[PDB]
């Protein structure tokens, strides 16, 4: 029983994109301070509330979400001289805090806690302890901005040194072995490479490399484990691709104060390289180059034209990440049909010596260094919701041990189950899905279904842990799905680039075909089905409800990109132009226009056979204040939505709720626990009133 | 570095 707000449409704005008139009638909503633009906002979230305050179970989802998540969690430790360091949370504090002990069973001492800091808004994204452990150096957000500081702080008696480096971002800090002090790549008051000496202010840093030719390229910089190489890289996009440049700090007459005489190892934008090991000059590099599901190959710097595989591509498996540990050992992280295989080897023959498979869901957060002989990574999963496990190489290569082990309090695992299936496509290209649900239910269509995707960029979808997707599965009946469609990296560039620039519907053709499956399987039905993404992915959501609403009762696209003819021209969209095309070209618009969603919205009522159609439920979340995906994107498409089916007819068919879900003084990053509790409960809530499911 | 599995 519903009303909408009245949206002001200004009929004069129209654009021609190569002879194609295109009307933008909330070109003003992507001015977010104009005050029409707050009270848009204002009104939205004010039938936002009303809608919500009908969802009676918002109050009953928090709750359970907060109980399931009310557990410690010691994140991976990392070693540093004969400290080791790792983060914590007792189980509901708002941010991760970081911790220091001499022994891995010994007393924690807290280094740093985020939570006393505007009440935990944001955690820690740059965390560096330097060689000999005395230093920490962390990033600090201001404000609401994406901007950092960098402060630094004596590991002894947790005391502050005066050093303040502002102006970065996503840069690291990385410590040379002298102790000395740190390379950094920060931003002109263009990126930088920096090099800050401990003791001294920002103006005196020692800068390394800039290219005022080409501005929007950025950086990543690296040290190998012996200390003598500071590696460069310089990435052009969100592409799969860099740029190696090598500066070898031996043979620096007066260390890092001279000054800069770069070896460039790799001057082009062709391949990606990441450097994991070397032996004096005899570098070992994992690369894609030729190898779309990449390989380790090893070159001497000395005589740099000749490369030479060490472990070649696999004919199936992406080489996800690799590792050089225990002096002389590797380890691959493999990647096989979306589910990870360990394989441990010989670093300088590249041999395979053993091979661990693993259960169904993720591990990630290797962070041992070579000359480290225990290695420690975590697990997650569906019902899995966090292991640290730890390989000692020296004492005990073969068994994986338990260190740390989350409980989910007053959750039972062994109710509920998972299984990869594969489900084919329009084009015929079989697509992973993984589904989760309670054992034993009949396949009779009668179960509300949740599903999530993305396919952008090379991201790889795994099946984590996520608290408040038990409450779905356990209190809602619910079954939910993950899909790897196309577009991601699952099986290497070539699944990538066939969800791509040209090829971008197959991504929403892949994820329409994993509903199909799911309803003709019984697991649920036409309506009855919820999506869900974020990103890229809450373009996939879009996409999908505006060529398929048939398919779906309920849809949440957050911090969404839905002006495909625009997105480019705001913050860092110029960075995506590489997955999605630019609409500065003829060829690349005509992909575009035919997706974007805020020029697709069409009434499914008026297409012949399909008066009983109308779209779904839909929430659409973004902050005020989104720095990455402009929240004009996810506004402008509300406006269009509520116009084109439900304001512009007097008494429309469409009588499922169309809403945003706004976060207020909120940015994109760093969520704290309980803000995040906060939207999920909202989500969730929804969708159980969508879907017309009941609580249990 | 998200500080729960919500
Ligand atoms: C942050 As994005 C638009 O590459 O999912
Ligand atoms: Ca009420
Ligand atoms: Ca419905």
């Amino acid at each position: 029983p519903l009303h909408y707000p009245p949206v002001r449409r200004d009929e004069t704005v129209v654009d021609d994109y190569f002879g194609v008139k295109v009307a933008d009638p909330y070109r003003w909503l992507e001015d977010p301070n104009s005050e029409e633009t707050k009270e848009f906002v204002d009104n939205q979230e004010k039938l936002a509330n009303s809608v919500l305050e009908e969802c009676e179970l918002i109050d009953k989802f928090k709750q359970k979400i907060i109980d399931f998540v009310n557990f410690p969690r010691c994140g991976v430790p990392f070693r540093r001289a004969n400290k080791y360091f790792h983060f914590y949370n007792s189980g509901l504090q708002a941010q991760n805090v970081f911790q220091m002990q001499d022994d891995l069973d010994g007393k924690p001492e807290v280094l740093y806690d985020p939570n006393l800091r505007e009440g935990g808004r944001s955690g820690l994204s740059l965390y560096s302890v330097s060689e000999d452990a005395k230093y920490f150096a962390f990033g600090i957000h201001s404000g609401l901005t994406e901007w950092v500081t960098i402060k630094i702080l004596k590991t002894e008696d947790r005391s502050y040194l005066p050093d303040t480096l502002e102006w970065v971002k996503f840069s690291p800090a990385i410590w040379t072995h002298d102790n000395k002090g740190f390379f950094y790549c920060p931003y002109p008051p263009n990126q930088e490479a920096r090099y800050h000496f401990l003791g001294t202010d920002q103006s005196e840093d020692i800068l390394l490399w800039r290219d005022l030719e080409n501005p929007a390229h950025h950086l990543k910089c690296q040290i190998t484990d012996d200390g003598k190489y500071f590696l460069l890289y310089i990435l052009d996009g969100c592409d799969d691709a860099n740029k190696v440049y090598c500066l070898d700090l031996t043979k620096l007459p007066n260390g890092l104060e001279s000054f800069a005489p770069f070896m460039k190892l790799i001057d082009s934008f062709d391949a990606s390289y990441t450097a994991i090991a070397n032996d004096g000059s005899v570098f070992t590099f994992q690369t894609n180059k030729d190898a779309p599901r990449k390989k380790l190959v090893r070159v001497d710097l000395n005589n740099p034209s000749v490369w030479t595989d060490l472990v070649p591509e696999s004919k199936k498996d992406l080489l996800e990440s690799a590792h050089a540990v225990n002096e002389n050992q590797l380890i691959l992280r493999y990647l096989s049909d979306v589910k990870h295989v360990l394989e441990i080897r010989d670093l300088e023959s590249g041999a395979l010596q053993h091979r661990l498979p693993i259960d169904i869901g993720s591990v990630d957060g290797i962070t041992a260094r070579r000359r480290d002989s225990v290695v420690f990574f975590k697990f997650t999963s569906i019902l899995t919701p966090g292991i640290v496990y730890q390989c000692d190489l020296k004492n005990d290569p073969t068994q994986l041990k338990i260190f740390r082990e989350s409980v989910v309090p007053d959750f039972d695992r062994s109710e509920f189950e998972v299984k990869q299936v594969f489900v084919p496509s329009k084009d015929g290209t079989k697509i992973p899905i993984f589904i989760a649900a309670r054992k034993g239910i009949s396949l009779d269509g009668s179960h509300p279904c949740e599903m999530h995707g993305y396919g952008g960029f090379g991201i790889n979808m795994m099946p984590t842990f996520s608290a408040s997707r038990i409450v779905f599965l356990k209190h809602l009946g619910g079954v939910f799905c993950l899909a790897n469609i196309r577009g991601g990296g699952e099986y290497g560039e070539e699944w990538h680039k066939a969800g791509f620039r040209d090829k971008k519907q197959n991504v929403f053709d892949d994820f329409i075909s994993a509903a199909e499956y799911l309803i003709s399987s019984g697991y649920t039905k036409a309506r009855r089905v919820a999506i869900e993404g974020g990103s890229n992915g809450g373009l996939l959501v879009a996409a999908c409800i505006n060529q398929r609403p048939d398919l779906f009762g309920c849809a949440e696209a957050n911090c969404g990109v839905m002006d495909m003819l625009r997105f480019h021209k705001f913050t860092l969209g110029y960075l995506w132009t590489g997955d999605y095309g630019c609409s500065d070209k003829e060829e690349e618009f005509k992909w575009l226009i035919k997706y974007s969603p805020i020029h697709n919205v069409r009434r499914p009522w008026e297409q012949p056979g399909n008066e009983e159609t109308q779209y779904p439920a839909t929430m659409i979340l973004t902050a005020d204040h989104d720095d990455r995906v402009v929240p004009l994107h996810s506004f402008k498409l509300l406006a269009t939505m509520q116009h084109v089916l439900c304001t512009s007819l007097e008494d429309s068919p469409q009588k499922n709720p169309i809403i945003a879900r706004i976060q207020r003084k909120a940015a994109a990053y760093g969520r704290a626990t309980m803000t995040q509790i906060a939207e999920v409960a909202d989500r969730y809530g929804f969708m159980a009133k969508a879907l017309e499911a009941p609580w249990i | 570095n998200a500080s729960a599995p919500v």
